């Protein structure tokens, strides 16, 4: 018995022995409103298949990244603005 | 005269090293009186330097273009010392 | 078939104010090596998880983390306090494997009733080179 | 477009190919049969 | 896990097992020495590989011998 | 035989065992276990210790060879 | 009140005021990480919303274009990207840790010793619902932070 | 095998995270994989070699493609001395506009990286005068990579699966590799140089559409079949030739005039053509040596069983050596890496002195980058040669099948070898450090005339034995009356003499006492790396401290604190500490190279000849001085093109210091730290929900050693690359 005087090896209740405890895992019911919960359920059930979620995430994120970096001009990143400066002649002429 | 090295008894840059070290030690010698211990020690080091350079000259050491004695190890009878 | 296991009951545990070197999630999914000992008096001993514990007069019980913890504790017990000890292995399913003497006698007294394994009847230089056991599961030392 | 191809391929490679590769390799690590 | 082996040069001094902190070893009777005992290694699953056994084997090179091998959670000595 | 089987107590002996520290080194036999069932009876005492700070070890009869001196 | 966890001294933790107290345990027990009873989707929605705002914070004002006119928009875009990546790593986590249909690996016990129901978050479908909620909530929180930075710029600090 | 390592069920049955690292690190140790055979071993090796060839052709295709697409090669062809090469463009979105402005070189409309690889010079010397040429080459190399990939795929299938008796065919393989892979290969390279590269140097472009029509020589193959080969050396580009135009050109294709081209300060293309041709004859003749299916030739087995000297000095000779090499892949690999490292160092030592590419001698960063590259590569390849010999002595060496032979008699006097190599390294380090320190002091006492300056009389004798009159020995080539000078008096020696005596080029540099001392430092490094490696290889099977080391394998952490302590006892750890000493040695080599050459290029050889004889000269006049333009790559006020090299310099410093973490600190402090971390993560709320799948552990000792060496060597290499490239590019002399 786990509740005896300084007994912590209830061999039947191995969860209390090994420390298997929801230390803060309240089993209290849903505190949210039902209507907004149903709203989020119906509007996020597309993101229920973890594999399809991963494929969508990777492919759409790569697409959006390529789109941003291809449609962005040099005003938002200097690498695409270009030199906008004459090139300096290197040492020893240019070599 | 081997290995393109002139002897130190007939080298220009070796004498230049001598003159430069002597002027360096004399620049540190015009700050004390010529009879006190620092000036006497500086003059002793000066004579030490001059005799050092003259001894490296008279032994037939070979001084290169940099003006420093380059020792010959090949086994030349002149350079067994 | 000469020494039966002891099947540790719900014994009391030592008086201890609690530490952080105790049982982590390894116990919750794997074994955690209970130890049992029997004290003549209520004395104080160093715990292998750090800190000082007060063992109780009579049988005690400690579920610490692993085999080396309980065996180090038991060696300190047997040497410093001159006390018989025995420890176990408690899988999460429920089974309790008895392990320390496995014969009622500590593993120094060569008491008959134990079969010799890990026993190569040769000097240590007469093992074959690896090329002689190349492309075989036996590495160098199982022939 | 040739000046715009690095802008497509460098964000593609150096961010997505780590996403794909490290994700798939973490899944290959954490696998069981 | 680790592969502990005891070779026939053992004198049966019981230091290998009195040093072993994980009950891997145990002395058994034998007829090859004056002490009439030799060490065995049944509980190699509990072997961490600390080589306290072979740091206490007083022979020419060794009689007990620990071979590092497949490391599990108990050979790696993990409380987690 | 009940008489001695191995070298004499004190006979300086050489080690033919390839894995020992004192391989191709001389020794000094301090005892020979006359029991005709032990595998390494020849208790040798060397002059210089091994890496484990030990100067003595048991050797076999075929893993040992007495010198001409 | 530093007595051990559940009064169990050989478990590696303690019921100090920081862990086990009426205020901090209550706070850690009534937030969407530990609502083991409600479905994981609403939990993930709450979590993602909060972290979407928390990420849009240090992207508009702290970033490569913070001083420009593209500070808020591009910073929110980077925050949405980090959110997509966080849902990505959450997704591979749910795939790698538990496969398809096993029971919950969460503890079925509490401090009071009640054999409570296991947290279905730790299951495959449960963690997937949690990840979906996290992604939805995070993109929504990113765009709502962008909206609040747009229409309500004056009360917040610019510096 | 259930988890990620499909090739070792001992690591799959490891709940920790060591399995990931060891499945990375043993992925390519096939002869340690579980439940495999020799057939599968050799076949996996063959497919792996196909993959390596695919990667090599792909990487060359990437170089060609990026030089064609993002480069300025068509501009480099016109004015190569004054137009900067371009490796590839850069699209780094973290860049600021000053960095976009600074990295715009070579006449580009965007940022770029300067090709310090010399690929421009070597492509321009072999034809390839347009971007379309490089595009065709890159596409063809992509085809070759796909070819290697499909070949390695099908040679894994059961229908096309060579048996071990085919891999072990060490005579047919040798004949074919010699004859074809060297002789025919260099012959085809000559057939390029004669048909393309020389005509591309002589003017006209000879391409696939018109290479059947263009005669490489005005009398096509009459001189060759009629034996009148001298008609191919008639007009050998008589000293007024501009590389890439017919002015001062000729008609010869094969010459032995020797020396350098005056414009390029490089070797003549006709000399390279005749060279590859001659060595093609030699290799095609040598590849008809070993016995094959046609009844004639040699059996290497009997060649080895016949080379047993009467007298018993070597004992059983090379008996049983064919079987212990052909069966042992590690022996083949060790000999191969030996030869490869020596010839790689030869590539370095002969490309710095005898550059075979147009306008690579006059550009100064590629000539240093290539030398440094190939010498560090050679040092690594040599350490690997010895490490694989050690792995052979453990895994594949059968002492009974080669009893008392050259190999067994070798392992006998391992103590003699180790002791005399120890003597050589100890002597060299003692003496040469003492001399460097004596000179450091004599400068520190203002008396540079007291320094130990030993003129390298022997290297100067060899130099004067080749035509250098800077010493006045007048022996065998500087003496006009010597028969060696009289023999080649009319063949090569005019060009070779006006090359070696010309004090602008870089073959047979005028050496002095600093060269002597740093050559002895180099000898210390070679002898010491050799000592470490040879000692590990010969004590790989065992020693007195651990005689059964063959049973623990090549790579194992230790044998415990017993027997005094056994840290770093494995032959792997000998390799380890030898990689340290190798990096040190190659650092000495390349420091010597870079300082001698940067002083030659700047003009002040006196700087090296005066300052290289005392270590504070290297610390001041080489490291502190040439790092002036580097660390100022990005100051608090602006940056320049050398910002990347300063960042890489500091990055390499950083990892070179991080390696000291894994080397100095060892496993136990980190395991305990990770135990505390695991406690905290399993008792930290909102992260208790997240539990690892692989139990975290500190890195294994051998692993963390490897990781420390990886960081250490990466930092060594990146730091010195940054410094060398930035110093030689900040000025270009
Ligand atoms: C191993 C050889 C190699 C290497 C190291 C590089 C290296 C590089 N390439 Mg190149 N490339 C190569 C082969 C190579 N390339 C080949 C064979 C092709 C033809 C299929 C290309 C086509 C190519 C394009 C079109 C672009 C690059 C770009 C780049 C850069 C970023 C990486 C990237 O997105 O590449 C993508 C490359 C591939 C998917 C081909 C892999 C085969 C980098 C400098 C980008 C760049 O210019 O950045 C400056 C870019 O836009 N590469
Ligand atoms: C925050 C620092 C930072 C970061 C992130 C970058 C990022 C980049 N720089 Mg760099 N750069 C920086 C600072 C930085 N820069 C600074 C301060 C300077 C000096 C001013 C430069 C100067 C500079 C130059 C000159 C160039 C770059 C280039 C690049 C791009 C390389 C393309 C790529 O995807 O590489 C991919 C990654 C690699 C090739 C690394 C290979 C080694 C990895 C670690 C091992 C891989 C492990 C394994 C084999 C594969 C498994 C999968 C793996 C994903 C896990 C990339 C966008 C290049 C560029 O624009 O070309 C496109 C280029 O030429 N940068
Ligand atoms: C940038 C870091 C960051 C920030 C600002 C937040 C912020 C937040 N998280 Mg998130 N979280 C993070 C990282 C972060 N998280 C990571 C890395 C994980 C993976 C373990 C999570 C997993 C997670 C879950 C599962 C949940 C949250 C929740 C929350 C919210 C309240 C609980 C909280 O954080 O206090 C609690 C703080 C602690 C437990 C840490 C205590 C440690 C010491 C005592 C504090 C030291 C702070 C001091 C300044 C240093 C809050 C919006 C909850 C939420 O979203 O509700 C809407 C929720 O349920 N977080
Ligand atoms: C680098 C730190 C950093 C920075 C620069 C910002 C910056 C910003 N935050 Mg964020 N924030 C941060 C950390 C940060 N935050 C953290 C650690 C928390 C607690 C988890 C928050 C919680 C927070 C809230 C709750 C809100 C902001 C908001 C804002 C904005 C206006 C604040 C007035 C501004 C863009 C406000 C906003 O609407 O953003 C537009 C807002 O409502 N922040
Ligand atoms: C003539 C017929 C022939 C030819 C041409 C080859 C060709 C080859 N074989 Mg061999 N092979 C043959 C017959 C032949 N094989 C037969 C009959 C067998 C029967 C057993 C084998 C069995 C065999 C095995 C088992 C393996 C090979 C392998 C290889 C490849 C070696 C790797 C490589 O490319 O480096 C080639 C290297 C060189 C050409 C030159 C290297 C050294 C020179 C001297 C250095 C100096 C010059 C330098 C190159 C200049 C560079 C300057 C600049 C251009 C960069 C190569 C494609 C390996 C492979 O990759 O598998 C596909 C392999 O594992 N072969
Ligand atoms: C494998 C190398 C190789 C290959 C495939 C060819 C192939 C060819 N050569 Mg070339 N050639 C080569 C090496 C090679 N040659 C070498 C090494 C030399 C110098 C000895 C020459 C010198 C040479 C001349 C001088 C001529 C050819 C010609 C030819 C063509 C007709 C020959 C019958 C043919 C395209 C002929 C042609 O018109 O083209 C021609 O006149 N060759
Ligand atoms: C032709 C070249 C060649 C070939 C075919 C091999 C092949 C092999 N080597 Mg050898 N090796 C080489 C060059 C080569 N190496 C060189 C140049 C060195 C010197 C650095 C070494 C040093 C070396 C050591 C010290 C060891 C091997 C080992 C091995 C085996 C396993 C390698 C593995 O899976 O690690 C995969 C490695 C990694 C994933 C990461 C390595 C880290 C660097 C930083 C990545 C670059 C395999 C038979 C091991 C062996 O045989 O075990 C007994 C071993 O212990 N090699
Ligand atoms: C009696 C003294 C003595 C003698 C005769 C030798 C003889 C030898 N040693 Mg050993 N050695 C000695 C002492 C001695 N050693 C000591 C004390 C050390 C510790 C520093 C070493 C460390 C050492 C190494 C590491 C190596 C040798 C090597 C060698 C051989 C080559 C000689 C050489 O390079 O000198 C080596 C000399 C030194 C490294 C300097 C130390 C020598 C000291 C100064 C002499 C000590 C004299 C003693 C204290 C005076 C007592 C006088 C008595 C009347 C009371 C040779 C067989 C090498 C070898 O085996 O290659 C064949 C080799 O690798 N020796
Ligand atoms: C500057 C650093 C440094 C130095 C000086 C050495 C020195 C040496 N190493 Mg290396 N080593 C180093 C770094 C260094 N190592 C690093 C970082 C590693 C990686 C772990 C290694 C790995 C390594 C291995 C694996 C091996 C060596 C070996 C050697 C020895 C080679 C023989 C030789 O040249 O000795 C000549 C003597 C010296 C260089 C010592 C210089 C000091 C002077 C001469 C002493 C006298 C001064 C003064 C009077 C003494 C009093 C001082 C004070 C108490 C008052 C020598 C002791 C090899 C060896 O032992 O061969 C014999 C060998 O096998 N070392
Ligand atoms: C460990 C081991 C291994 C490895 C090893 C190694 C890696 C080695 C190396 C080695 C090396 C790396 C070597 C080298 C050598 C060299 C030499 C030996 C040289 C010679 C030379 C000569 C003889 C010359 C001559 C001449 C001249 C002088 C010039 C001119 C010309 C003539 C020709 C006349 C093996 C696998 C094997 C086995 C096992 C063990
Ligand atoms: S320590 Fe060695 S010799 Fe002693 S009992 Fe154990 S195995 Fe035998």
């Amino acid at each position: 018995k786990y509740g005896d005087k300084s007994v912590y090896f209830d061999l039947e209740d191995l969860g209390n022995t090994t420390g298997q405890w929801d230390v803060y895992g309240s089993d209290a019911p849903s505190p949210y409103n039902p209507l907004q919960s149903k709203f989020f359920e119906t509007f996020a059930a597309p993101f229920t298949k973890r594999g399809l979620l991963l494929k969508f995430l990777i492919l759409g994120g790569g697409s959006l990244l390529t789109y941003v970096s291809a449609n962005s001009t040099g005003d938002v990143l200097p690498i695409k603005r270009g030199p906008q400066e004459p090139p300096k002649l290197g040492p020893r002429g240019k070599l | 005269d081997i290995s393109g090295l002139t002897p130190c008894k007939d080298s220009k840059q070796f004498a230049k090293r001598e003159k430069q070290q002597i002027k360096k030690l004399e620049s540190s010698l015009k700050l004390y009186a010529p009879e006190s211990a620092p000036a006497l020690a500086l003059n002793a080091q000066i004579e030490k330097t001059k005799r050092r350079f003259d001894n490296y000259g008279k032994y037939g050491l070979l001084c290169g273009s940099d003006g420093l004695p380059h020792l010959i190890v090949n086994g030349d009878q002149r350079h067994w010392g | 078939g000469f020494t039966p296991p002891q099947l540790d009951p719900n014994t009391p545990s030592p008086i201890f104010a609690g530490s952080t070197g105790g049982l982590l999630r390894k116990a919750q999914v794997e074994e955690f090596y209970v130890i049992t000992w029997n004290s003549p008096k209520e004395q104080i001993f160093e715990m292998p998880t750090g800190g000082a514990a007060i063992m109780r007069e009579g049988p005690n019980l400690l579920k610490l983390a692993r085999k080396e913890q309980c065996l180090a504790l038991g060696t300190r017990l047997r040497s410093k306090y001159k006390i018989t000890y025995q420890f176990y292995r408690v899988f999460p399913n429920g089974e309790v494997q008895y392990l320390h003497p496995k014969d009622g006698v500590y593993p120094e007294k060569a008491n008959p009733g134990r079969e010799g394994v890990g026993l190569n009847m040769r000097s240590i230089g007469k093992n074959v080179s690896p090329i002689e056991v190349k492309f075989t599961g036996k590495q160098s030392y199982d022939l | 477009t040739f000046n715009n191809l690095p802008s497509i391929f460098v964000p593609l490679v150096g961010l997505v190919f780590p996403a794909i590769a490290m994700a798939s390799l973490f899944l290959h690590i954490q696998k069981n049969k | 896990s680790h592969s502990v082996k005891i070779y026939d040069t053992c004198i049966g001094c019981t230091q290998c097992v009195r040093a072993c902190p994980t009950d891997v070893l145990e002395m058994i009777p034998w007829d090859g020495c004056k002490a009439k005992q030799i060490a065995s290694a049944p509980r190699t699953e509990d072997c961490v590989g600390c080589k306290r056994c072979e740091s206490a084997c007083p022979t020419d090179f060794l009689s007990v011998r620990v071979y590092l091998w497949h490391e599990t959670t108990r050979s790696m000595g993990l409380a987690y | 035989k009940p008489p001695p089987i191995g070298p004499k107590r004190g006979s300086k002996v050489k080690i033919l065992r390839r894995e020992s520290y004192w391989f191709k080194n001389v020794g000094s036999v301090v005892a020979v276990d006359q029991d005709p069932k032990t595998r390494y009876p020849v208790v040798v005492r060397f002059a210089k210790v091994n890496y484990a700070n030990i100067s003595t070890n048991n050797y076999a009869l075929d893993e040992v060879e007495e010198v001409a001196a | 009140v530093v007595q051990p966890i559940n009064g169990d001294p050989f478990i590696g933790s303690l019921e100090t005021p920081v862990t086990s107290s009426p205020l901090i345990a209550w706070y850690l027990s009534n937030l969407p990480g530990y609502r083991t009873a409600v479905n994981p989707l609403l939990r993930g929605v709450e979590v993602g919303l909060a972290h979407g705002f928390f990420l849009v914070g240090p992207f508009v004002k702290a970033g490569p274009l913070r001083n420009t006119a593209y500070a808020g928009s591009a910073g929110s875009l980077a925050a949405a990207g980090l959110v997509v990546i966080l849902s990505m790593c959450l997704t591979i986590y749910g795939i790698s840790s538990f496969k398809e249909g096993e029971p919950s690996i969460a503890p079925s016990l509490t401090l009071t010793g009640r054999k409570k129901q296991p947290d279905q978050l730790q299951t495959a479908d449960g963690w997937a619902k949690f990840t979906g909620g996290f992604f939805f909530g995070g993109i929504s929180g990113v765009t709502w932070a962008y909206f609040l930075l747009y229409v309500l710029d004056l009360p917040y600090f610019v510096k | 095998a259930l988890r990620f390592p499909r090739f070792s069920q001992g690591l799959a049955q490891d709940p920790t995270t060591r399995r990931i690292w060891f499945g990375i690190a043993t992925a390519h140790d096939f002869e340690s994989h579980d439940d495999i055979t020799e057939e599968r071993l050799y076949q996996n090796i063959f497919a792996s070699h196909f993959g390596q060839l695919a990667i090599i052709f792909l990487w060359t295709s990437g170089n060609l493609f990026h030089v064609a697409w993002q480069g300025n090669f068509e501009t480099w062809v016109q004015d190569p001395l004054h137009v900067r090469p371009i490796a590839h463009a850069i699209w780094d979105p973290h860049f600021g506009q000053p960095a976009v402005e600074a990295f715009t070189r070579g006449g580009a409309l965007g940022p770029v990286n300067i090709a310090y690889s010399g690929v421009y010079q070597w492509w321009y010397t072999i034809g390839l005068r347009t971007n379309e040429d490089l595009y065709t080459g890159a596409l063809f190399l992509l085809f070759l990579s796909a070819l290697s990939l499909i070949g390695g795929w099908l040679h894994l299938q059961p229908k096309w699966k060579p048996r071990v008796s085919w891999f072990k065919n060490a005579e047919s393989r040798l004949n074919h590799h010699l004859s074809g892979l060297f002789g025919v290969s260099s012959l085809a390279w000559t057939g390029h140089l004669v048909h393309v590269a020389i005509p591309a140097s002589r003017g006209e472009y000879v391409r696939w559409n018109n290479f059947l029509n263009v005669l490489p020589h005005p009398q096509g193959l009459g001189p060759l079949f009629t034996g009148q080969w001298n008609l191919y050396a008639q007009n050998p580009d008589s000293s007024s030739h501009l590389f890439g135009t017919s002015q001062g050109s000729g008609t010869a294709i094969l010459t032995l005039l020797g020396g350098f081209h005056p414009q390029t300060q490089s070797l003549w293309l006709t000399d390279m053509a005749h060279h590859h041709l001659a060595i093609a004859i030699l290799f095609l003749i040598a590849g008809h040596m070993y016995r094959t299916n046609f009844g004639i030739g040699h059996s290497i087995k009997d060649l080895l069983e016949a080379h047993i000297p009467p007298g018993g000095r070597l004992g059983r000779g090379h008996k049983g050596l064919y079987d212990t090499i052909n069966n042992s892949i590690h022996f083949q690999l060790g000999l191969a890496l030996a030869s490869l490292g020596v010839i790689t160092s030869l590539v370095a030592q002969h490309m710095y002195s005898l550059p075979a590419y147009a306008f690579i001698a006059q550009d100064f960063t590629t000539q240093a980058a290539l030398y440094t590259h190939h010498q560090y590569i050679a040092g690594f390849i040599m350490t690997g040669a010895f490490a694989h010999g050690a792995i052979f002595f453990i895994r594949d060496y059968n002492p009974e099948q080669n009893e008392d032979n050259v190999l067994a008699r070798m392992l006998d006097h391992k103590e003699a070898i180790i002791s005399h190599l120890s003597w050589a390294s100890l002597f060299l380090g003692f003496h040469t450090l003492g001399l460097y320190v004596h000179n450091d002091v004599m400068l520190a006492f203002g008396t540079p005339e007291k320094q130990i300056l030993i003129e390298p009389i022997f290297a100067q004798w060899i130099q004067s034995a080749h035509g250098k009159t800077s010493y006045g020995f007048d022996v065998l080539l500087s003496s006009t009356s010597g028969p060696a000078f009289n023999a080649g008096r009319s063949i090569w020696l005019p060009g070779w003499l006006n090359a070696i005596n010309e004090n602008s080029n870089s073959l047979f540099l005028t050496i002095g006492p600093g060269d002597f001392l740093v050559h002895h430092a180099i000898a210390l490094g070679l002898h010491t790396t050799t000592l470490i490696l040879v000692k590990g290889a010969l004590d790989a099977r065992g020693s007195k401290l651990m005689p059964d080391k063959k049973d623990f394998g090549y790579s194992f952490p230790c044998d415990g604190p017993g027997r005094g302590g056994t840290c770093d006892i494995s032959a792997w750890d000998a390799f380890y500490l030898a990689v340290f000493w190798m990096l040190n040695t190659i650092g000495w080599v390349t420091f010597y190279w870079h300082w001698k050459h940067i002083t030659l290029w700047q003009g002040n050889v006196s700087q090296f000849n005066e300052s290289s004889t005392y270590l504070m000269g290297w610390l001041r006049d080489y490291l502190w001085l040439n790092s002036s333009q580097l660390i100022n790559g990005y100051n608090p006020f602006g940056m320049n093109s050398l910002s990347v090299w300063a960042w890489m310099f500091l990055f390499g410093h950083l990892v070179w210091a991080t390696g000291f973490m894994f080397l100095i600190s060892w496993r136990g402090y980190w395991q305990e730290l990770i135990e505390t971390l695991a406690w905290a993560h399993e008792r930290t709320p909102l992260a208790n929900l997240i539990r690892w799948k692989d139990k975290p552990v500190a890195l294994s000792i051998v692993q963390a050693r490897l990781v420390g060496l990886a960081h250490f060597s990466v930092g060594y290499i990146f730091t010195y690359a940054a410094f060398l490239i930035a110093s030689t590019s900040g000025k270009f002399g």
